[PDB]
């Protein structure tokens, strides 16, 4: 006797937090902290429509999600770490040096 | 008057326009990766709010 | 049925007088008695090495409870994907991945 | 089940926007994983038992881990992070806020106008979720090893110190 | 559904290329040999290649509840293992001059094939969004495989943060088409709406989401702002495999869903894919005016043939030519990028340090690389559809296409962005022929690879019937 409606809104507003987050942030690392928002939220979402269809989908699809989302964190504080090598500093703005 | 061809101005005003639209859309391309997170949220609420407007 | 609402009671009461024993026990500690280098690399591959094969894990784990529903043709799934797996510890551990001294 | 669930979204919600608005690193990352325990407790109050122990096990486990590894190893102490605030600054934070307000708007306003039953909470097992998985999602599985293999070796190319 | 032999055998491709996985990855682990790895890396290309064959002569079937197989798939597997094919030959002599270990290259390129195939038979969300992102993954890799150099690693971080934000909306787009729809499989979004229902708000929002997602990964309007510095900042071959197989496998897959989904039939969503498709073609063609680097402005030139071949989708539901010109102008599309995109990494090859620019200055390069130049000139007069050229068969497809379904906006859109396109395209062309101030069978091979390339795009240039002919015989399932 929860409404679908309720765990889909959840879903969207941690979606909406975590994509904030990922802009308002100069941080590489904020940035890599507001797509793990987004991916798990993303992965609720999924979760939530699979309870509701009462089906294993969602969490087979949960599952995909936070495969993706384990590698991509992997990935990304990769390259998180090769930049502070070379450059001592993870400012996003910086690394900008490839225009128009 | 004519000796300057009117008429062929008149026809390349197209291609200036063209090269004019050409330099103020490069300016998206100023290699922010924050703006194109920005840009990106920004079409996806463009995108949202057609649908709902067009369902 | 009773027995489950009793043994969520009962698992309710455990954490809450599990943390609360902790916290008091930090109160009474507080309150009694008078008063008065850059880490390597090898640290994030080990870490990282960890979430792959973690995920990979619950991959197995999900298989594990549900042998016998899978049959034969599961087990041949799950001996793919073992095989992909040691194939990667293999690799990792050929090229030095997993070697912590040079 | 629902009072878990109301519960456990707000603190998960809450945790969220402390998150994305701290400027210690150790901080945010503690409070994403109070967020991630509560997700994992709206799973579970969904009946999706499976989902919540992953998101324990793996997302709040090994993931937030790596996270916290290499926040040590970087050693941030805040360097032009907390002695600017630069994300606290209204005109900064003003324009992305409204607009993820005005997507959070439009999505809530087609998930209002969809049929809704209700969500049961009857507990959907791991066992039938290892059912699914090895049977009509197998190409799932393998092909994820893959993505999985593919990470490791691009994450152990960037990676290294030499 | 269950696995059996003949679901083996149209699974023949996939199970080659992620054997050759294994078994590349498993000769690294014995001993670190380039051409022996490459070597074989290529040749589980070329056997998945010409096991196609015996996947045509298996019969299309559903193998999974996840994926099809048919002549669709066939088509853009083959394209998809040819543009792979073409980025290893291309990228052993860039790996000569690379310091660093040059095993790894092979590994990714091949995980990147395997998405690519799985999208090429992809039948469900759940297929889709693995494929999408087992493309994508190996490309983090491989567009910062040279993460000494400045310009690769900032293209690695933007591709890695917009590519995860992508796949993010993605999955937030699928998992509110699921809630909508109950079922992940294509046929199934929008069965259960009816009596002109179809509209549904939820349904819509979700397929809005997952427009934002695959938009990112076709370099559309307003999802386009990437493409030029990753086309830049990556080696030469991954800019030639992410020109070719990452764009030719998403949009097949996208034709794919569009074309079983009961909700691609919808107005409101044709709409907003015509506006997409107008701005993509105008945006892209009027930015790259002025570059003066070939590498974004070959990504300019992908916004805009993307933008064309989605002219071609919106027609999908309307007219019964609109696969088959997707077919054909993806064909010369191929041939074209893999051309234009090879001679730029035959010229910047070997790798030259990390500390030394990449620069391309590609004025006067008849006066020391003429068939090079040569061919280089013929993919620019292919990607500006000119005739006697195959790109220029594409261009009238889209635009019979286009003329049966009265899509006149998008028509005219195609009209003037191809003459903006005209205008850089010659630009590059006539620089090549005016006056400015390798020695291994590797670096021949790459030379042979764009020169066939040359030669396919003007002999099906003046001759298109046999390519007219294989993209039909492509029949997927009605
Ligand atoms: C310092 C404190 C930090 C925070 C600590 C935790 C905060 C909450 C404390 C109060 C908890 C109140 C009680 C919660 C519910 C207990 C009962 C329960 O979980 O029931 C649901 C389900 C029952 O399963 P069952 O009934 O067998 O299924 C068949 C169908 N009836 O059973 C399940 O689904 C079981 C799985 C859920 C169990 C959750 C247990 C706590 C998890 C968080 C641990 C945190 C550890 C400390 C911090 C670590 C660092 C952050
Ligand atoms: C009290 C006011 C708030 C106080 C501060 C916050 C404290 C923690 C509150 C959240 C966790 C406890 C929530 C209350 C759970 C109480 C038990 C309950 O409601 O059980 C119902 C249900 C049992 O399962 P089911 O079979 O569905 O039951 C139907 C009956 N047949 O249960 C379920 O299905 C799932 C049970 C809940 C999930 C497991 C526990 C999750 C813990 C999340 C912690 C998050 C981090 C908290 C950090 C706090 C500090 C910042
Ligand atoms: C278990 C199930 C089935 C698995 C698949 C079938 C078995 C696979 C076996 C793979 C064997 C890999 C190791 C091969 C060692 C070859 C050694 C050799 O002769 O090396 C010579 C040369 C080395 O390089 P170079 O620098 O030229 O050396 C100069 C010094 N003489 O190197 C060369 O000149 C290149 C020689 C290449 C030789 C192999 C060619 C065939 C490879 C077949 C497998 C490829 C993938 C197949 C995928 C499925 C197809 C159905
Ligand atoms: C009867 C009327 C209705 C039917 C019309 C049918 C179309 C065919 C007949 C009209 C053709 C008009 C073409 C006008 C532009 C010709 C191209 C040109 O002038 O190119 C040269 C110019 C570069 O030279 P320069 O000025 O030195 O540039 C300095 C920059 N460093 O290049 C540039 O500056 C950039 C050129 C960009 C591309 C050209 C402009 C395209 C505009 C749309 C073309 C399609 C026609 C649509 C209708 C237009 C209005 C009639
Ligand atoms: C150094 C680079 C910094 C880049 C910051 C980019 C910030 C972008 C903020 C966008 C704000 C949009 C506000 C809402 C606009 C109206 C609603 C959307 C369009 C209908
Ligand atoms: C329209 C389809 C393509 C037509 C052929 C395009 C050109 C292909 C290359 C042919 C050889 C070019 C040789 C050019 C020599 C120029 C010498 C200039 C001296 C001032
Ligand atoms: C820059 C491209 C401009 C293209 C203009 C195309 C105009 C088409 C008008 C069609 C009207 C149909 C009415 C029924």
């Amino acid at each position: 006797m929860i409404p679908l409606q309720h765990g889909l809104i959840l879903a969207a507003i941690l979606f909406v937090l975590g994509l904030t987050g990922l802009v308002i942030r100069r941080n590489l690392l904020f940035m890599l902290i507001g797509l793990e928002i987004m991916i798990n939220a993303s992965a609720l979402a999924f979760v939530v429509a699979g309870s509701y269809w009462g089906q294993t989908d969602g969490q087979v699809m949960y599952i995909l999600a936070i495969s993706l989302a384990a590698a991509e964190a992997s990935i990304g504080l990769a390259l998180l770490l090769q930049l502070h090598r070379r450059r001592q500093n993870l400012n996003i703005d910086s690394v900008s040096e490839m225009r128009g | 008057l004519l000796k300057r061809d009117p008429l062929n101005s008149m026809m390349n005003i197209p291609a200036v326009l063209s090269r004019f639209a050409g330099k103020g859309l490069l300016l998206s391309e100023n290699g922010y990766l924050r703006w194109y997170v920005a840009s990106m949220s920004i079409g996806a609420v463009v995108v949202l709010a057609l649908l709902m407007v067009l369902r | 049925s009773t027995e489950v609402i009793a043994h969520h009671w009962a698992f309710a009461i455990f954490l809450i007088v599990a943390i609360g024993l902790c916290c008091l026990m930090l109160v009474g500690g507080w309150f009694l008695g008078g008063r008065a280098l850059r880490l390597s690399a090898k640290f994030y591959l080990v870490a990282m090495f960890f979430v792959i094969f973690d995920v990979e894990a619950l991959y197995l784990f999900a298989w594990s409870t549900s042998i016998r529903e899978s049959g034969w043709v599961g087990f041949v799934e799950a001996a793919i994907f073992i095989f992909v797996l040691l194939a990667g510890l293999v690799y990792l551990v050929r090229i030095g991945a997993l070697d912590w001294t040079p | 089940m629902e009072f878990a669930f109301y519960i456990c979204g707000l603190i998960a919600i809450l945790a969220t926007l402390r998150v994305i608005t701290h400027t210690n690193p150790v901080h945010a990352l503690l409070y994403l994983i109070i967020s991630l325990l509560a997700i994992s407790g709206v799973f579970f109050s969904l009946g999706a038992y499976f989902a919540g122990a992953l998101e324990i096990i793996v997302y709040a486990g090994a993931i937030m881990v790596l996270f916290v590894f290499v926040v040590m190893m970087l050693n941030l102490g805040g360097s032009e992070i907390e002695q600017e605030r630069q994300w606290l600054k209204p005109q900064v934070w003003i324009g992305p806020a409204i607009l993820s307000a005005i997507m959070l708007v439009v999505i809530v306003y087609a998930i209002l106008g969809v049929n809704d039953q209700g969500i049961d909470g009857t507990p959907i097992s791991a066992k039938a979720v290892g059912i699914t998985l090895f049977g009509p999602y197998v190409l799932a599985v393998e092909l994820a090893s893959m993505l999985l293999l593919a990470g490791l070796v691009v994450a152990f190319h960037v990676g290294r110190e030499e | 559904m269950t696995i059996t032999p003949q679901n083996l055998i149209a699974l023949l491709p996939l199970l080659i290329v992620g054997l050759t996985v294994v078994v590349v990855m498993l000769s690294i682990a014995w001993r670190r040999n380039h051409f022996l790895n490459a070597t074989l890396s290529v040749i589980g290309l070329n056997a998945a290649l010409v096991s196609l064959w015996f996947v045509g002569q298996a019969g299309a079937m559903d193998v999974t509840p996840l994926m099809r197989v048919d002549g669709f798939a066939m088509l853009y597997t083959g394209l998809v293992l040819l543009a792979s094919l073409a980025t290893c030959t291309f990228a052993y002599p860039w790996l000569e001059g690379y310091n660093d270990n040059k095993d790894e290259f092979y590994l990714l390129v091949l995980i990147a094939a395997l998405g690519g195939i799985l999208l090429a038979n992809a039948n469900h969300l759940a297929s889709l969004f693995l494929g999408i992102e087992l493309i994508s993954l190996p490309l983090f890799g491989l567009v910062g495989y040279a993460f000494r150099q400045k310009r690769s690693l900032e293209a690695s971080i933007k591709y890695t943060i917009l590519s995860a934000a992508a796949s993010s909306f993605l999955l937030f787009g699928m998992a509110l088409v699921y809630a909508q729809s109950g079922d992940l499989s294509f046929v199934a979004l929008g069965k259960n709406l009816g009596d002109g229902m179809l509209n549904e708000p939820l349904l819509l929002a979700g397929f809005g989401l997952m427009i934002v997602g695959l938009g990112f990964k076709l370099s559309l309007v307003p999802f386009h702002l990437w493409t030029p510095d990753v086309y830049q900042g990556a080696p030469a071959p991954v800019s030639t495999f992410l020109a070719t197989a990452s764009k030719i496998a998403i949009f097949g897959v996208v034709m794919r869903l569009f074309l079983y989904a009961p909700v691609g039939d919808s107005e409101a969503i044709r709409v907003v894919l015509a506006i997409i498709a107008f701005a993509s073609i105008i945006f892209g063609n009027l930015m790259a005016l002025s570059q003066t680097n070939i590498k974004r402005l070959l990504g300019y030139s992908s916004i805009s043939h993307l933008g064309y071949l989605l002219v071609a989708l919106i027609a999908l539901q309307t007219g019964e030519m609109s696969m088959e010109a997707v077919g054909v102008y993806l064909a010369g599309y191929l041939f074209s990028s893999l051309g234009a995109f090879g001679v730029v990494s035959l010229m910047s090859s070997p790798y030259r340090g990390p500390d030394a620019d990449s620069l391309f200055s590609y004025r006067g390069l008849f006066w020391h690389r003429p068939i090079l130049a040569a061919v280089m000139t013929v993919m620019m007069l292919s990607l500006a559809g000119i005739p006697m050229t195959l790109g220029f068969i594409g261009k009238f497809y889209v635009l019979a296409v286009g003329v049966q379904a009265h899509l006149w906006w998008l028509v005219g859109a195609v009209v003037v962005g191809s003459a903006i396109g005209l205008y850089y395209y010659l630009r590059v062309a006539v620089s090549l022929y005016l006056h400015a101030p390798p020695s291994n069978w590797q670096y021949s091979a790459g030379g042979i690879v764009v020169l066939i390339s040359a030669l396919l795009v003007l002999v099906l240039g003046v001759w298109p019937q046999p390519l007219i002919s294989i993209v039909r015989l492509a029949m997927p399932l009605m």
